[PDB]
RNA sequence: GGUGACCACGGGUGACGGGGAAUCAGGGUUCGAUUCCGGAGAGGGAGCCUGAGAAACGGCUACCACAUCCAAGGAAGGCAGCAGGCGCGCAAAUUACCCACUCCCGACCCGGGGAGGUAGUGACGAAAAAUAACAAUACAGGACUCUUUCGAGGCCCUGUAAUUGGAAUGAGUCCACUUUAAAUCCUUUAACGAGGAUCCAUUGGAGGGCAAGUCUGGUGCCAGCAGCCGCGGUAAUUCCAGCUCCAA
C-alpha cells in the first residue's frame, strides 16, 4: 500500500554509564582539539569503530582458509586503507584491533583542511566548510563530518564561487565598496 | 478537614520578587563546547586551591 | 551563452520509437539552472535538426551549482513525435490542447448519467440542466 | 540436585515454568488480576474529575501535610487520591476539573513519606500544570 | 599567548593536554593565601589586616549608591557582617571579595589606587 | 470402538499465524494489530442466484439490532475502503490534486482505477546539520611568573571585550529557472539580507549514588523537596528565589 523504504538505523550509541569523571574529560579532550559540535559525533565515530572492530573480531574467530574470511579480509582492509586510517603496507587484520578512534577524525574533512593549512584554526576550518567555500575534486561540499578517501586527499581546494578561489567578493565586500563609492568621488 | 491547606504556596508568596537582570547571551553549539574546553584543559595558573573550580573561589 | 556548454552521453538510437535516447549535461558555472528553451535549439544546432521536435526534461543540478543533468528526446518529425509521446510535455510547449473539467465533476457527472437509464436524450441531458 | 539427562527437557521446562510463577514481577505481569485491580488498567495516564481537595499527613521522620485531591476516573469511574506536586498548584486548581493523573513513578507504590498515594496530578484542564507554576501560560479565565 | 600560536603550529604532531585544578567544581570564595607557603612558613605570625582608608571608600560608595550594609551584601552574595568587618577595619581582606565590592561600588578599592572615580572606566571604557 | 499423566478433555488468552522487531558475551527474554505471504470478516447470524471462480455483501433474500424519507399508501440501508464527522479513550492527519509514474481492469494505443502517486497535517522515529570565525587590538586586575620594584611570558580572571574591523555567510524576503500531470520542496541563481551579528537554545540538576555551590536572601518539621537514602523548627550544601557551575 506504500512505496517507501522505512530502512533506517541509529548511527550512534549512548554510553552505558553517564556521569563518569574519566569518560567526560577524555571525550571533552576529543571535541575540544577536533572542533566537534557535540559528543554525539564522538559517539558516532566510536560506534562505527565498534562495528568494524566487531566484524574484524568475527573474521578472526573464523578459521583461516575459509573463503569468506579471506574475501571479507581484503574487503575490510582494502577499504580501510582507501579511507586512509590504515597504512597500505599493513595487510594484517588484527592491526584494526589496535587501531584507535582519534585517527578516524583525522580523516574528517574538517581536520584535513586544517592540516593542509587551507583553513587555519580548526574551528575556523569547520565553519568555512559550512560556508561552502571548500570544494572537493569537482564539487562543492559543506559537511564537517565528510571523510576523505586517500584518492581525493590532494584535491581539496577553495571553490570558484567562493571569494577565495574565483572572484565574486562576498556581500560585506560589496556593501563596503558601494558605501565607499557613495561617500567619495 | 483541618482547613490547614490554606497555607498552600506560602513560601512562594513570601519570597521577595527579584528579577533576572540583563546578562550577555552565552555561546551555543560548538562555540559553547569551545570556551569551557579552553577554560578547563589548557590552563596553568601558579596558585593553590585544593583542586578548586574553573570559577575558582577557594 | 558565453560560458555554457552541452554534453551528451548514454546515447542510443531506436527506430522502434523513431528517435535517439540520450542524456544531457550542462556546465553553467556562474549561472542559474538554464531554462529548457535555450537548451532546445542548443542541442538542435549541433545536431542539425529542427529545434521544434525537441523534448527535454528532468533537469536537476548537482550540489554547489554548475553541472546539471537531465533527459533529452530528439525526434525525426512532429508527426511521429505526436503519435508516440506522452501528452503532458506537448502541453508544456503547447501543441496538444488540454483543458477539461476536474476529475470531481467528471465523477459527479458520471454518477449522474448512471442514475438516468436508457434515454439518450436525458443521458446527454444530465449535463444540460445538471451542470 | 537437579536432573541432567539429555531426554529430560519435559521435566526442565515444566519445572522452570512452574517455579516461574513464584516471583512478584512475573506473577503480577501474567496473572491478570493485578491488571483488573490497577485503576489505570494498563494505562500510563488517566483523565479524571476532581471531587475533594485533601491533605494527608507525612510519615514519622517527616512532619507535614501533603495536599492531594480525590478524583473520579472517566472510564471505570472508581475514585483514587493523587498528590499534586508543586508549592502553589492547589490554588491553581479548584473543585470539579479535568486532570490528567499519572503514576507516581515506582509502578503503583507509595512514594517517600506520603502514605498510600500512588498517583501524581498533571495537566489540569487542558492547560498543563507545569505551565501554570512557571507562568508560561495562564488559566483559561 | 606565545605558545598558543605555537601549539596551532604543531598541527602535525606533539602537543599535550594536561587538564587542570579547574574543570567543573564551584567553591565561591577565593582563599587568597597560598596555604602552601602558609604550611611551610614558620616565622611570620601577623596578617596585614585591612586599612581603614579603604573602609571609608566603601562608606562613600554605598552612601553615594543609597545602599545600607544589608543591601550591598545581597549584591555581593556574602554575609552582611563581612561588609561591617570591611568597613570597621579588621576584615582580613580577600582579593575577590574586595573585587566584588569593587564592582558593586562605583569606586575602586581594589589594587594600588585607594579610590577611583569610576571602576575600570565608565561603562568599562 | 477412538483419545489420555509423553497432559487427553475442559477453561483462559489483553492469541489472527509466519517472514520478522526490540534487547545483545554465549545462552536467552519479550514484541510481532501494522504495508510481504496465508487465513478470516464486511452491524450479528442464516440462505441463495449469476458465474470458471462468491456461500460475494460499493449482489440478492429472511430474522435480530440500529437507522433514513414519507402525502402514513409505501420506499430505501451497511465507510473493519478513500477522505470526513460523532462516540470512546492517555492516545493517532486533509470531506485536497492526478491517472504522469507502478501496475490492474475492458471489446481496448484511445476509457476508467480514493489501487496507487503528489501535496497538506505530522519534535512516531531515523540521517545530516546553523546559533559565529579570523586576526590584531593591545591594555589593565591577580599570590601572577622569571632579576629583589622597574622589563618580559612559562599564566588565570574578567573586562575598551571596542571605532575593533573588515572579510565570510546562511535564516528569512526573494528575479527567473528548475522540478511536476500541474504544482510544492530541494538543488541552481540574481537583488537584499548580521556586531548586543536583540536574527537571544532549551530541558533537568548542583549532599550521596551522580558531574556540578560548606554562595547569598527569604522560610522556620510550615510550605515544600526527595526514584531511594534523606533535607526542612532561625546559622537549609537538598524548599522558594538571585548569581555561578554541571549534564545532554
Ligand atoms: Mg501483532
Ligand atoms: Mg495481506
Ligand atoms: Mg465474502
Ligand atoms: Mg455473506
Ligand atoms: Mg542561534
Ligand atoms: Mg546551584
Amino acid at each position: 500500500p506504500v512505496a517507501r523504504s522505512w530502512v533506517c538505523r541509529k548511527t550512534y550509541v549512548t554510553p552505558r554509564r553517564p556521569f563518569e569523571k574519566s569518560r567526560l574529560d577524555q571525550e571533552l579532550k576529543l571535541i575540544g582539539e577536533y572542533g566537534l559540535r557535540n559528543k554525539r559525533e564522538v559517539w558516532r565515530v566510536k560506534f562505527t569503530l565498534a562495528k568494524i572492530r566487531k566484524a574484524a573480531r568475527e573474521l578472526l574467530t573464523l578459521d583461516e582458509k575459509d573463503p569468506r574470511r579471506l574475501f571479507e579480509g581484503n574487503a575490510l582492509l582494502r577499504r580501510l586503507v582507501r579511507i586512509g586510517v590504515l597504512d597500505e603496507g599493513k595487510m594484517k587484520l588484527d592491526y584494526i584491533l589496535g587501531l584507535k578512534i582519534e585517527d578516524f577524525l583525522e580523516r574528517r574533512l574538517q581536520t584535513q583542511v586544517f592540516k593542509l593549512g587551507l583553513a587555519k584554526s580548526i574551528h575556523h576550518a569547520r565553519v568555512l566548510i559550512r560556508q561552502r567555500h571548500i570544494r572537493v575534486r569537482k564539487q562543492v561540499v559543506n559537511i564537517p563530518s565528510f571523510i576523505v578517501r586517500l584518492d581525493s586527499q590532494k584535491h581539496i581546494d577553495f571553490s570558484l564561487r567562493s571569494p577565495y578561489g574565483g572572484g565574486r567578493p562576498g556581500r560585506v565586500k560589496r556593501k563596503n565598496a558601494k558605501k565607499g563609492q557613495g561617500g567619495a568621488g | 478537614v483541618h482547613g490547614s491547606l490554606a497555607r498552600a504556596g506560602k513560601v512562594r508568596g513570601q519570597t521577595p520578587k527579584v528579577a533576572k537582570q540583563e546578562k550577555k547571551k552565552k555561546k551555543t553549539g560548538r562555540a559553547k563546547r569551545r570556551m569551557q574546553y579552553n577554560r578547563r584543559f589548557v590552563n596553568v595558573v601558579p596558585t593553590f586551591g585544593k583542586k578548586k573550580g574553573p570559577n575558582a573561589n577557594s | 551563452n558565453d560560458t555554457v556548454t552541452i554534453r551528451t552521453r548514454k546515447f542510443m538510437t531506436n527506430r522502434l520509437l523513431q528517435r535517439k535516447q540520450m542524456v544531457i549535461d550542462v556546465l553553467h558555472p556562474g549561472k542559474a539552472t538554464v531554462p529548457k528553451t535555450e537548451i532546445r535549439e542548443k542541442l538542435a544546432k549541433m545536431y542539425k535538426t529542427t529545434p521544434d521536435v525537441i523534448f527535454v526534461f528532468g533537469f536537476r543540478t548537482h550540489f554547489g551549482g554548475g553541472k546539471t543533468t537531465g533527459f533529452g528526446m530528439i525526434y525525426d518529425s512532429l508527426d511521429y513525435a505526436k503519435k508516440n509521446e506522452p501528452k503532458h510535455r506537448l502541453a508544456r510547449h503547447g501543441l496538444y490542447e488540454k483543458k477539461k473539467t476536474s476529475r470531481k465533476q467528471r465523477k459527479e457527472r458520471k454518477n449522474r448519467m448512471k442514475k438516468v437509464r436508457g434515454t439518450a436524450k436525458a443521458n446527454v441531458g444530465a449535463g444540460k440542466k445538471p451542470k | 540436585g537437579k536432573c541432567r539427562g539429555l531426554r529430560t527437557a519435559r521435566k526442565l521446562r515444566s519445572h522452570r515454568r512452574d517455579q516461574k510463577w513464584h516471583d512478584k514481577q512475573y506473577k503480577k505481569a501474567h496473572l491478570g488480576t493485578a491488571l483488573k485491580a490497577n485503576p489505570f488498567g494498563g494505562a500510563s495516564h488517566a483523565k479524571g474529575i476532581v471531587l475533594e481537595k485533601v491533605g494527608v499527613e507525612a510519615k514519622q521522620p517527616n512532619s507535614a501535610i501533603r495536599k492531594c485531591v480525590r478524583v473520579q476516573l472517566i472510564k471505570n469511574g472508581k475514585k483514587i487520591t493523587a498528590f499534586v506536586p508543586n508549592d502553589g498548584c492547589l490554588n491553581f486548581i479548584e473543585e470539579n476539573d479535568e486532570v490528567l493523573v499519572a503514576g507516581f513513578g515506582r509502578k503503583g507504590h507509595a512514594v517517600g513519606d506520603i502514605p498510600g498515594v500512588r498517583f501524581k496530578v498533571v495537566k489540569v484542564a487542558n492547560v498543563s500544570l507545569l505551565a501554570l507554576y512557571k507562568g508560561k501560560k495562564e488559566r483559561p479565565r | 599567548q606565545a605558545i598558543l600560536a605555537a601549539r596551532r603550529a604543531a598541527a602535525g604532531e606533539d602537543v599535550e593536554t594536561s587538564k587542570k585544578w579547574a574543570a567543573g567544581q564551584n567553591k565561591q570564595h577565593s582563599i587568597t593565601k597560598n596555604t602552601a607557603k602558609l604550611d611551610r612558613e614558620t616565622e611570620e605570625l601577623h596578617h596585614d589586616r585591612v586599612t581603614l582608608e579603604v573602609g571609608k571608600v566603601i562608606q562613600q560608595g554605598r552612601q553615594s549608591k543609597g545602599l545600607t550594609q544589608k543591601d550591598l551584601a545581597t549584591k555581593i552574595n556574602e554575609k552582611p557582617q563581612v561588609i561591617a568587618d570591611y568597613e570597621s577595619g579588621r576584615a582580613i581582606p580577600n582579593n575577590q571579595v574586595l573585587g566584588k565590592i569593587e564592582r558593586a561600588i562605583g569606586l575602586k578599592l581594589r589594587g594600588k589606587d585607594i579610590g577611583k572615580p569610576i571602576e575600570k572606566g565608565p561603562r568599562a571604557k
